[PDB]
């Protein structure tokens, strides 16, 4: 038997159930991460979502507690910690829509959103895709065709129109199509339409996650 | 070999009394 | 680290009486706390222990049932409510702090302690003989101790502990487990033994060691008779 | 600009300073520390459970 | 011949109830639960497992001389065992609808009321109110000599042939008119509202995570129904005869065989229309 | 002078290198210890088994008692666990939840931890209030941590993702020493028994020896093809061994500056997480990317046994220093002792 561990295993059993207690706040608590394009405009989103290495930005939004990730700092190989957020509820894709013409700039986050998308850590996960300067965009696709970009755009040169394809060719780098999903959604100014759009994106993840738990898909 | 009689949840009821 | 105790004072025999014990400056929640009654002229007396989630709650032979012990981890206050007080517990009390880990030093720190006064087995038993002990500073002197059981356990660790309490001052842990010295103390105390008869040495002694030393937790703590040291 | 290449240059010169000794004898010293430190191990020799402080 | 054809489909029901869930049990233990859906689907596996081993007896009294072998004492702790058994089947699967139907609707709110520590208790609540069920069972099934030559256990009651009423409108009520409706409620406002504000559009995988769920759901309901329905339509028909007619009997053995396949094959819709089981299965 | 200059005498440099290195091998160590007796089939059963975590766990070292293990774990706690009495002896909850890399301190005082943040916090065991304080935090890197390991009470050398090491002073907190020689991202460190030379192995595929006190590269060694994850050192301090993400781990020694022999497998194709020496270094114990662990024979190059308990990517493994025991962990949140 034991003379003086009884007190240790007590000690063990109190930080099991603090660990548990811990554990269960944290699988609460919705994941989210942060990626793109150099100046895609992270720092607008966060500014619109109110709140060296890894930036964490904790808020509550309809009684859910958001936990938010910004990787822009970090100047190393992306495959040697990339792996370490596999398990994330969604990940937020920030590409500038006036961006077509700033040379290419399209087509590297077009690279950048192939790599994340089909890397083999985030084969489950849902991505959020956020489209920003959208009135830049208005404003430049009148002076500047979208053919610059996309040769192969053989269509007007109207918003709704350019928009669309722009939204098409994003969504068509996704080869894992049978079970992932892309939230597309254009940013505005005004408050309350960003935050709605990731709220309504984390809840539907989550609706799938209990539907796969519970074996029904 | 011939039983033919009255049936109630799985068991046999006494039947018509 | 600091414990400041209350609730002392004179008190009529069959009546009751609360101790209450403010703790701070260390975690209060994680620790284990302990209670020690000294008499006036005997030796260091167990009484009870709580644990630090509040459960796994002992009492001595002669305390349970007619005493209780609480504690509160918001508060940060120990309360001892004792009730069918007689003429035996007249006695001073002390709190002491305890947390069980390995490598871990039990018993570490104690308490100020406050006076009460009452107006009118299969336990181990530790001797240690050696009610006085004359000394002459600059020499070396040694303390004997014995205990009917074998305080060898099977893992290994032999659960002796050995206190220091100079005059007009609180008992101060010096060794535990006869082998492991305590924080803060002297090098110059060792601690041996052999499983039933237990050797504590002090060298180059000074005046600053004297005061009573008392002995030791295999199953529930019985203290020793107490080791007088006169300069 | 070039203080890069010429401390590279510089750190390959000192690297290339150095002695080396047979590979053989690294392998035979190798060999004998190996060898010296075998039964005490008690990794490569199992160890009885009654002197073995994991036994289940 | 005319005597072979009961025994034959029944050994047959009970052995796939059995590899099936000795199947799910071997699953569900290999994937450690932390999960309620883990523990409400281990909990509906052994109570089936139970049931099927209980089967027997019940087969047994219905095919051969007709006579129960087993003491009179055996007769009521089977009764009891086979009735708890198949109730709390039914209590264990519109707790697991609701429970679907609280993680699908609600996904945030749902996260207060859930985990372990809710779902056993939930568990032993279901468990006491399938004994309090059964109570009126145990009272009765006291051997009935009907034969004379034989016997057979029998659930005669107080005021004979005016209690099959009371009894019959109870276990119909209790078994396949409140769950069966509770499940359908339960899985119509799953699909109802699926997705959220149609966020996602309609893409490829909406759209088969819509048409899985139905497949699933409607699955379900199929299983349920058309296996109980027949059973209980029959005990309902039965309250207002009172002789046989050569082939009420083998009508009632068929319904029998129906429920037994219910409770043996529900593992395996489990495992059919679940992709991720599956992929599990192969390793 | 000119770029083409330069590159021209280094190209030079490094052919005389590869000469030197040539012509002062003679024997392979295969041919050499061919005459030894094998091994043979080893058994290793789990002795103990750890499920506090609950998360994907990415650290584990060994205190130098032999008795207490701290695990690192991406859910921000760390964990002392009781080898003997399978026990939690503290529970270290961190600040930031990133955490690759874990270290405990020879005198056991003490215990370090980082990851994706660029500090190597240090955390006080023996505090008079009974709990852990954050004593130090080191915030001079520039890129992720990958290990920062303890050299005493005051020492460590920490190795980050801006492919240079340091080593810091815990009573002041400044960079004593810099090291960038590296052009690859540093991955994992090793530290001699002797305490005065340590090697690194980076992204580059190449495995540096740098010296704590001077605080340059005597030795660079470019054995490898792919990036470098684990690296460790002989008991005996004249070698060492390092893994790699091509299925092949290299045994490498200081006075020959030349790699003694490689293991690997047609069978293996994953590549190689952590690299651990037993007391007597005739077993190489090296993690792998697949669920099973392997343990090799260091002078034959023979597949003494697998250990395959787990069912994750195997991201920690290390020997105690009396080796008694193995441990290794995994992601699967679990922690398993071999013996």
């Amino acid at each position: 038997l034991s003379a003086e561990d009884k007190a240790a295993v007590e000690r063990s059993k109190m930080i099991d159930r603090n660990l548990r207690e811990d554990g269960e706040k944290a699988a609460r608590e919705v994941k989210l991460l942060l990626l793109g394009a150099g100046e895609s405009g992270k720092n607008t989103i966060v500014k619109q979502m109110k709140i060296t290495g890894i930036v964490e930005t904790h808020f509550t939004f309809k009684d859910l507690h958001f936990k938010m990730f910004d990787v822009g700092a970090q100047r190393s190989e992306r495959k040697k910690w990339i792996h370490c957020f596999e398990g994330v509820t969604a990940i937020i894709f920030c590409v500038a829509l006036s961006d077509y013409d700033l040379v290419n700039r399209m087509h590297a986050s077009m690279k950048l959103f192939d790599s994340i998308c089909n890397n083999k850590w985030f084969t489950d996960t849902s991505i959020i895709l956020f489209l920003n300067k959208k009135d830049l965009f208005e404003e430049k696709i009148k002076k500047s065709p979208l053919t610059i970009c996309y040769p192969e755009y053989a269509g007007s040169n109207t918003y709704e129109e350019a928009a669309a394809y722009i939204q098409c060719q994003f969504e068509d780098l996704n080869k894992r199509k049978d079970t992932k999903e892309i939230y597309t959604h254009f940013t505005c100014s005004t408050d309350t339409k960003n935050v709605q759009f990731v709220f309504d994106a984390v809840t539907d993840v989550i609706i799938k996650n209990n539907l796969k738990d519970c074996g029904l898909f | 070999f011939d039983m033919l009689r009255c049936m109630l949840g799985r068991v046999y009821r006494p039947c018509w009394q | 680290v600091q414990l400041v105790e209350s609730g002392g004072g004179l008190v009529q025999p069959g009546g009751s009486r609360k101790l209450s014990c403010s703790a701070s400056g260390f975690a209060f929640s994680s620790f284990g706390m302990h209670w020690v009654r000294q008499a006036p002229e005997k030796g260091l007396e167990w009484v009870a222990y709580i644990s630090s989630g509040s459960g796994t709650i002992y009492y001595a032979d002669t305390v349970k049932g007619r005493f209780t012990i609480s504690r509160d981890d918001p508060k940060n206050t120990l309360f001892l409510q004792m009730t069918s007080l007689r003429s035996e517990d007249t006695a001073m009390y002390y709190c002491v702090r305890s947390i069980y880990y390995y490598g871990s030093s039990p018993f570490d720190f104690w308490g100020q302690g406050t006076t009460l006064t009452v107006s009118a087995s299969a336990d181990i038993v530790m001797t240690q003989a050696t009610s006085s002990v004359p000394v002459t500073p600059g020499e070396s002197v040694s303390i004997s101790c014995r205990s009917s059981k074998s305080l060898l356990h099977s893992n290994g660790n032999t659960y002796l502990y050995w206190f220091l309490q100079r005059p007009g001052q609180s008992p101060q842990l010096l060794i535990y487990r006869m082998s492991n010295l305590a924080s803060g103390v002297p090098d110059r105390f060792s601690g041996s033994g052999s499983g039933t008869a237990f050797t504590l040495t002090i060298s180059r002694l000074e005046a600053e060691d004297v005061g009573v030393y008392y002995c030791m937790h295999l199953e529930y703590l019985t203290f020793g008779a107490g080791t007088k040291l006169e300069l | 600009s070039i203080a890069q290449a010429r401390k590279l240059v510089e750190q390959l010169k000192m690297e290339a300073n150095i002695d080396r000794i047979k590979v053989s004898k690294a392998a035979a010293d190798l060999m004998a520390y190996c060898e010296a430190h075998a039964k005490e191990d008690p990794l490569l020799t199992p160890v009885p459970a009654s002197e073995n402080p994991f036994r289940e | 011949y005319i005597n072979i054809i009961m025994p034959s489909v029944f050994g047959t029901i009970c052995l796939l109830g059995i590899i099936g869930n000795s199947t799910v049990i071997f699953a569900v233990v290999k994937k450690s639960c932390n999960n309620v859906p883990d523990i409400f689907i281990i909990n509906l596996s052994v109570v089936d497992l139970l049931f099927l081993l209980g089967m027997p007896f019940m087969i047994h009294q219905l095919m051969g001389n007709g006579v129960w072998h087993f003491g009179e004492t055996m007769c009521t702790l089977i009764t009891a065992m086979d009735a708890n058994s198949q109730f709390t089947s039914t209590y264990i699967l519109t707790a697991m609808a609701i429970d679907r139907y609280l993680a699908t609707v609600h996904p945030i709110s749902s996260t207060k009321f859930r985990k372990p520590s809710v779902a056993t208790l939930v568990i032993c609540l279901l468990w006491a109110l399938s004994f309090i069920s059964i109570t009126p069972v145990w009272l009765y099934a006291r051997l009935i000599p009907f034969p004379g030559g034989a016997v057979g256990c029998g659930i005669r009651l107080p005021n004979p042939d005016t209690d099959l009423y009371w009894f019959t409108l109870y276990q119909f009520f209790l078994a396949f008119a409140l769950p069966f409706v509770v499940i359908t409620a339960a899985y119509v406002r799953i699909l109802q509202r699926m997705t959220s504000s149609v966020a996602p559009a309609s893409q490829r995988s909406i759209r088969l995570r819509t048409k899985r769920v139905t497949r699933t759901a409607i699955a379900i309901c199929l299983v349920f129904f058309v296996c109980w329905a027949p059973y209980y339509v029959l005990q309902l028909t039965q309250l207002s005869i009172s002789r046989p007619t050569l082939t009420f009997v083998y009508l009632y053995n068929a319904a029998i065989s129906l429920g037994y396949a219910n409770s043996c094959l529900n593992p395996f819709v489990y495992i059919v229309l679940c992709e991720t089981f599956r992929k599990r299965l192969v390793l | 002078s000119e770029l083409d200059q330069l590159r021209q005498e280094a190209e030079q440099l490094k052919n005389q290198i590869r000469d030197a290195r040539k012509a002062c091998a003679d024997a392979t160590l295969s041919q050499i210890t061919n005459n030894i007796d094998p091994v043979g089939r080893i058994q290793m059963r789990t002795r103990r088994t750890l499920r506090g975590h609950l998360a994907k766990i990415y650290a584990m070292h060994w205190g130098t008692d032999s008795r207490l293990l701290v695990s690192a774990s991406q859910d921000g706690k760390l964990i002392i666990w009781d080898s003997y009495t399978t026990n939690k002896v503290h529970a270290i909850p961190l600040r930031s939840s990133w955490v690759m890399t874990c270290a405990y301190a020879p005198s056991g005082n003490y215990v370090a931890c980082g990851g994706l943040d660029n500090i190597c916090s240090i955390y006080n065991l023996k505090t008079r209030e009974g709990n852990v304080r954050v004593s130090r935090e080191l915030a001079g890197h520039t890129g992720y941590l990958s290990c920062c390991r303890f050299l005493d009470d005051n020492q460590i050398v920490t190795s980050s993702g801006d492919t240079t090491c340091a080593l810091w002073d815990i009573e002041t907190g400044q960079q004593t020493t810099t090291f960038t020689g590296h052009t690859g991202d540093v991955m994992s460190l090793s530290l001699a028994p002797d305490t005065r030379l340590f090697v690194s192995g980076a992204c580059d595929a190449s495995a540096k020896l740098w010296d704590v006190r001077e605080g340059m590269c005597r030795q660079t060694f470019t054995g490898h093809e792919s990036d470098i994850n684990a690296i460790c050192f002989f008991p005996n301090g004249n070698a060492f061994a390092t893994g790699s993400d091509d299925a092949t781990c290299r045994l490498f020694d200081l006075r020959a500056d030349q790699e003694l022999m490689t293991y690997s497998h047609d069978n293996i194709i994953c590549g190689i997480t952590s690299v651990s020496f037993s007391k007597s270094g005739r077993l190489l114990l090296a993690g792998y990317d697949d669920f099973n662990c392997n343990v090799w024979d260091a002078l034959k190059a023979d597949r003494a046994g697998v250990l395959a308990g787990h069912d994750n990517r195997v991201s920690c493994l290390g020997v105690t220093d009396d080796g008694m025991a193995v441990a290794t962990g995994s992601w699967d949140s679990f922690l398993k002792i071999w013996n």
